[PDB]
DNA sequence: GCCATTTTCGCGGCTATTTTTTTACTCCCAAAGTTCCGCTATCAGTTAGTAAAAT
DNA sequence: ATTTTACTAACTGATAGCGGAACTTTGGGACACCCACAGGTTACGCGAAAATGGC
RNA sequence: AAUAG
């Protein structure tokens, strides 16, 4: 997971966005921004936070664009 | 929901809130329809129905029911839970005294009224009167009378004054005071005082009754007029098997407070004699004071069974109490135990879990897919289908657990490595497989062993068991830094031996075009794996900077050097592998791995070498055999010479020349000489052998003999191991430590005879009970440690301070013990390291020391830095990442949440039980002590100059002649005083001698200002001081141990901090123990917490009084805003235990020890607790403040903000 | 009234797995509250029968 | 003309109530004279802090 | 108490 504490930072800050992700693909319709290839929603949370797709930022946008709606 | 837990004194109308309803009759149960009778400690009219919403009578009986009170009965109809937590009432015939409030030494009562205990209790116990309202007349308050005076002075004075007998008494002398009159005298008598003694006891009256100002309470809250009852459910009386009760204590307890209330009320209906009534409220005070603290009064009242009755107090308190055996610790689902074997298959990430031991965990996840894929309609449907095991709930077993971690953990758990989590693979068999290189980081081998397994739920955990727990994240040792997964015994010997070198082997001289070539050569048996040959190799080289340089030349090396290169990651050096690798060789492979391709190469890397050294191993055939221990010929030599030598040292004796401890003396030398000369000539022989090369002469060559090779390698065995099997055993030890004479002149190839092998159990013995009780003494002192320590995580970035401490290579003698580069790498530098001679800022401020800057550091020759520090770091609450610097098990600076605490708490701890003038360098001669710098600058010997070839700056070439482990650490972190400590000078000024008084001496000094302050000596101190000598503050004299206490009130936080840290260090690296000292630092951070205010100032501070540090510098801030005088304060070292109980918080000083003593102080305080810490987090529930729930509470405090 | 000596007080590692304990002893009577069997009587549910309707 | 269904009345069981006698349960009384108790215990050790004693 | 690590 160094690619996703590297795109991140921090640790505890990476294990939150990958939670809130993964908790938006199970419990929530979204659906992954990346091939699934066979994996739970924490590990295709955590490939999305290595390609640089998911960010706390992004989250909180589309947060803000869905509360908009 | 709640933001703070509020302790104090509960009231009679607090109680009676509390209650709903009033306890009068002993009665549990009836005996033939055991059904809770009315008005009894069972009742459900007061405590709830026993059934879910039923009555008594059975007339309201269903949920349509629900709030209404049966008019027969009285029982509520409503769940049978609330039992559980309606509680109940007693109103007592008599006042009763609070034991705690009594007991407890110092006793609150007392204190309050200025009374002794032992009057107190005469009162109490109806032996002596007491004035409660003196009156017109000379009785003040709170003088006794005896039965007879009070008849003399009642006949005297008649109604006029007041005196009763017994805690009434108290009640009425506690209910009169008025306390801001009472406050008000010890402040104006404080002001006119001048015995310290009184004024100790003054303040502390003083800090009491203001406190209960402050707080709300009344002090004859202390006195108890009614008796609250636990809710029966919490004390249950419950069938067994047979017709059969088991019940709780309380209830023969309580049983014995109602009866004897009952018999008062009925004594006094009827007018009993004085006399009765005085032993039934005797008596109703011994049976509530068992109640509430058995034993604290006397004699602990016993049940039937002959032992004594659990109170509440011991519902609360000790080792098997609330606190520590189901809120600090519990008992968990989803959780599963098995023994472990070895997978050596596995990845590092991968652990073999048994296939039934994974349905059973696993559970709720298998009903969950069979019901989502349409195999099962229902719940029910799933529970039978797995508990006929078809193989589609295998498949579905497989696919639950395709990626969710789990969690392996072994006991003891010493660090945080003692838990990591895997991906499990599901394995037919009832053991779970554990991954070889993660041995070390558990302490597990395969003899026994049983480890836990745990499932993480929600997807946060899951995440943390794949983000910080998972294996190949914690690689690295957070107690030094250095790598934890580095490869043994086996592994270690299979590198070794493909790596030796063979003089004259098959294929010797080869040319081969790489290492596939090589491997090829191998395995057809054209050359050997020890054949020196000359391979092709292509070499990439990373540098610091990032450069990739690829060169390709021809090397000498042997075949199985290079089929070992075959699997080292690119960026690498051959020479790292052109050698043989023991167990140091493997351990820097690994290092430079990490440190120059990052954690996935290193991860591959490790696991690619435990393959090959397996797969090595096995081929090679190493075996042990009873030829391999080859006894050199000159033993039998040496021994017949030592003996005979032995015996002409007797005939000396017998002759009067040499003495008896000279004879001893001489033979144990004698002895040793010999033992170490058969070790040598072992070693000699068993090192090397003669082979024939190619040219057909005879060279030597090192060993192939496989003990030699077990050793050499570091796999197992040392020297002293093989000494024995092939050497002498030696000199052995009497049970007391004496050296026996006669040493054990056999080795265990020629086997022991009966009194050697008697000998040899001596030590063993003491060996193994000394391991048995260090193990207890160890868990005592990591778990003091862990309780000072628990409240430190990072919580900022940077708290601008300029203070740092200063950092110098380690000296102790003609060597260094230590290098600055050691010392310094992980730390953030506080002032700008300027190059030696030089303006040049060669590292600039705030910049951690990275390899790369140690590396700079080295070269030019720099001697002294000053680096940032956590005992000197000025955060509120906690530490910054920039005093505290690398997080030694990740590699970069530490991040915000991180508990260092309990990581330093733990790698101190985790040790214990390994825990028991000629120059020689040419350079100047600098005078301050004694120092030799070399010409590069660099101080390199560090003398003692007591009270000289060479003067100041002379150049001195080499050669010239210039001229009780774990006791010590767990002594030095309680702060404790030396039986004879170093007496050290108060003042700076000049001595003067004094007049010698009977008993003991006394010195006196005058300071600059003409003052003499005078100095208490005893008799036998050889005074190193003079008279007329300006001795500086801080100076020895009288020789002996220091205290750190005077060092910290002498020299300052710095001083103390290096010298405890010194200490520390010096007990744990003769044994060999890394660890890094920022974690001696925290603990000493935390022992450096309080501090007493000398100066009063305007602030809310009291002269004398021990205070939080971090409160005085918030209120000092909060002042200068405000322009007004700051308080002035003194500066407190505190042993580990007592800062732990001397914390803000009451819950983790209640949870830590000493809990009838935290509780009274708290209760009588009327303290808060703000939950700020690890443990009142875990003991509510609620997320702790460190890592992942970290931002969850910096969240919390900025609405608490707004 | 402070300096030393004696007396309490609290503490002494973590996970597992095998398995209950045991002395001590008045009687009778009159008065009162509770239970257990049997019977009654009412209401609600169930079931059998018959007419009403539809094919 | 036949078959299905809706309506209605009778049976039966559950259940609340009551009677009453047996059964359990509670409170009172006993008149040679008797007149102060246990009751096992402990080979801990160490450090602090709190209470006593010395002049 | 006993046993395993
Ligand atoms: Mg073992
Ligand atoms: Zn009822
Ligand atoms: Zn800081």
């Amino acid at each position: 997971v160094q690619d996703a504490v590297e795109k991140i930072g921090n640790r505890f800050d990476l294990v939150l966005v990958a939670a809130r992700r993964a908790r938006q693909m199970q419990s929530g319709g979204k659906d992954a921004l990346v091939p699934e290839e066979n994996d739970k929603p924490t590990v295709i949370a955590l490939r999305e936070i290595e390609e640089g797709l998911i960010t706390k930022d992004v989250l909180d946008a589309r947060e803000r664009q869905e509360q908009q709606e | 929901e709640f933001d703070a837990i509020k302790i104090g004194l509960a009231s009679p109308d607090m109680i009676r809130s509390w209650s709903f309803g009033e306890v009068k009759k002993p009665e549990t149960i009836n005996y033939r329809t055991f059904k809770p009778e009315r008005d009894g400690l069972f009742c459900a009219r007061i405590f709830g129905p026993v059934k879910d919403y039923e009555c008594l009578c059975g007339k309201y009986k269903r949920l349509k029911h629900r709030g209404v009170i049966c008019e027969k009965c009285g029982v509520e109809v409503t769940q049978t839970k609330v039992r559980r937590d309606r509680m109940g009432h007693i109103e007592l015939a008599s006042p009763v005294a609070h034991i705690w409030f009594l007991k407890s030494l110092p006793s609150r009562i007392g204190l309050l009224m200025d009374m002794p205990l032992r009057d107190i209790e005469r009162v109490l116990y109806f032996e002596m009167y007491v004035v409660t309202e003196p009156g017109m007349t000379d009785l003040e308050r709170g003088q006794m009378l005896t039965e007879e005076e009070y008849l003399d002075r009642l006949e005297e004075w008649g109604d006029e004054f007041t005196a009763k007998m017994g805690a009434e008494a108290i009640k009425d002398l506690l209910a009169s005071m008025d306390l801001p009159a009472e406050a008000e005298q010890m402040r104006e008598e404080l002001d006119t005082t001048n015995s310290e003694t009184k004024r100790k006891k003054l303040t502390k009256r003083l800090k009491l009754v203001e406190a209960f100002v402050a707080s709300g309470n009344k002090p004859e809250w202390m006195i108890l007029t009614v008796l609250p009852v636990l809710p029966p459910d919490l004390r249950p009386l419950v069938p067994l098997d047979g017709g059969r009760f088991a019940t709780s204590d309380l209830n023969d307890l309580y049983r014995r407070v109602i009866n004897r209330n009952n018999r008062l009320k009925r004594l006094l209906e009827l007018a009993a004699p004085d006399i009765i009534v005085r032993n039934e409220k005797r008596m109703l005070q011994e049976s509530v004071d068992a109640l509430l603290d058995n034993g604290r009064r006397g004699r602990a009242i016993t049940g039937s069974n002959k032992r004594p009755l659990k109170s509440l107090a011991d519902m609360i308190k000790g080792k098997q109490g609330r606190f520590r055996q189901n809120l600090l610790g519990k008992r968990v689902d989803y959780s599963g135990r098995s023994v472990i074997t070895v997978g050596p298959y596995l990845r590092l990430h991968q652990c073999g879990l048994p296939k039934k031991m994974a349905l059973e965990l696993f559970k709720p996840f298998i009903y969950s897919k069979l019901e989502t894929r349409g195999l099962a309609t229902t719940i029910k449907a799933a529970k039978k289908m797995v508990e006929r095991e078809e193989a589609v709930v295998w498949d579905i077993l497989d696919e639950v657990i395709r990626e969710h971690p789990v969690l392996l953990n072994r006991a003891p758990t010493l660090h945080r490595l003692g838990i990591q989590a895997f991906e499990p693979v599901l394995i037919e068999g009832k053991a779970i497989q554990l991954h070889p290189l993660v041995c070390a980081a558990y302490n597990a081998d395969f003899d026994g062993d049983q480890m836990a397994v745990h499932v993480p739920l929600t997807l946060e955990a899951q995440l943390e068991a794949r983000t910080l727990m998972m294996s190949t994240n914690n690689i690295l040792s957070p107690a030094s830094g250095d790598p934890i997964i580095v490869p043994s015994q086996d592994v270690v010997l299979g590198l070794y031996y493909m790596t030796r070198e063979k003089i004259n082997a098959k294929g010797e001289g080869m040319y081969l075009t790489g290492p596939a070539e090589a491997e090829k050569a191998y395995r057809t048996k054209t050359a050997e794996l020890h054949a020196r040959v000359k391979v092709r190799i292509t070499e990439t080289i990373k540098h610091e900077n990032g450069k990739l340089t690829t060169e390709t030349k021809m090397i000498d090396t042997t075949v199985g050097r290079a089929m070992l290169w075959q699997i080292v990651p690119k960026g690498l050096p051959y020479s790292l592998v052109n050698q043989k690798l023991g167990k140091k060789q493997i351990s820097n492979l690994l290092n430079e791995a990490y440190r120059k391709l990052g954690l996935k190469d290193t991860v591959i890397f490790a696991d690619q070498i435990m393959y090959t050294g397996f797969a090595y191993a096995a081929l090679s055939g190493v075996s042990v055999g009873i030829d391999d221990m080859v006894v050199p010929a000159a033993k039998y030599t040496e021994i017949a010479e030592a003996e005979e030598e032995v015996r002409e040292i007797q005939e000396q004796f017998q002759s009067g020349l040499v003495t008896a401890g000279e004879r001893y003396n001489k033979v144990i030398d004698i002895w040793a000489s010999t033992n170490d000369r058969v070790a040598k000539a072992m070693m000699e022989n068993l090192s090397s052998e003669q082979v024939i090369n190619r040219q057909g002469e005879q060279e030597k060559q090192e060993s192939f003999n496989s003990i030699y090779m077990m050793a050499d390698s570091g796999a197992r065995g040392s020297a002293a191991q093989i000494r024995q099997l092939a050497g002498m055993r030696g000199l052995m030890a009497r049970p007391d430590g004496s050296i026996i004479e006669t040493p054990i002149t056999a080795n265990f190839k020629e086997g022991l005879n009966v009194l050697q092998y008697f000998i040899s159990t001596h030590g063993a013995r003491k060996g193994l009970a000394d391991t048995a009780l260090k193990t207890a003494n160890s868990g005592y002192l990591t778990r003091r440690l862990v309780d000072v320590a628990q409240d430190v995580v990072v919580t900022e970035h940077d708290c601008g301070t300029l203070e740092g401490v200063v950092m110098t290579p380690h000296i102790e003698g003609g060597d260094v013990k230590v290098a600055l580069t050691e010392l310094a790498l992980g730390r953030v530098v506080s002032e700008d390291i300027l190059k030696p001679g030089t303006d040049e800022v060669l590292i600039p401020r705030n910049t951690l020391l990275d390899e790369k800057w140690c590396k700079v550091i080295n070269d030019n020759s720099v001697d002294q830095i000053k680096v940032r520090s956590v005992v000197t770091c000025d955060s509120d609450f906690g530490c910054c990442a920039q005093c505290y610097g690398r997080d030694l098990a990740r590699g970069h600076l530490v991040n915000q949440g991180e508990a260092v605490g309990v990581i330093a708490a733990q790698s101190i701890g985790e040790p214990g039980t390994q825990l028991t003038i000629q120059a020689k360098n040419n350079g100047s001669v600098k005078l301050h002590e004694l120092t030799i710098i070399d010409e590069f600058g660099r101080t390199k010997e560090k003398h003692k100059l007591p009270y000289l070839s060479k003067a100041d700056g002379d150049a001195v070439a080499a050669g010239e002649t210039v001229a009780g482990g774990l006791p010590r650490v767990a002594d030095l972190f309680e702060a404790r005083k030396p039986k004879e400590p170093a007496i050290l000078a108060e003042h700076s000024g000049t001595v003067s001698f004094g007049k010698e008084t009977k008993g003991k001496r006394r010195l006196i000094i005058t300071r600059d200002s003409g003052d003499t302050y005078e100095e208490m000596i005893p008799k036998h101190r050889q005074l190193n001081v003079f008279e007329g000598e300006r001795i500086e503050r801080g100076d020895v004299i009288a020789d002996g141990p220091e205290s750190p206490h005077d060092i910290l009130r002498l020299r300052g936080i710095h001083a103390v901090t290096t010298y405890i840290a010194n200490e520390v260090q010096e007990v744990y690296r003769l044994q060999g123990v890394k660890i890094n000292d920022k974690h001696i630092e925290t603990i000493v951070r935390q022992m450096l917490r309080k501090c007493t205010i000398t100066f009063a100032g305007d602030s809310e501070f009291l002269p004398g009084e021990t205070v939080e540090y971090s409160q005085v510098k918030i209120a000092n801030r909060k002042l200068v805003e405000e322009g007004k005088e700051p308080a002035r304060f003194e500066r407190e070292l505190l042993g580990i235990t007592k800062a732990s109980l001397a914390t803000e918080s009451f819950i983790s000083a209640a949870s830590f020890q000493e809990t009838t003593r935290v509780l009274t102080e708290a209760a009588v305080s009327g303290k808060r607790d703000d939950l700020r810490g690890l443990k009142e987090n875990v003991i509510v529930g609620r997320l702790i403040p460190a890592g992942t729930g970290f931002a969850y509470h910096q969240d919390r405090q900025a609405k608490r903000a707004q």
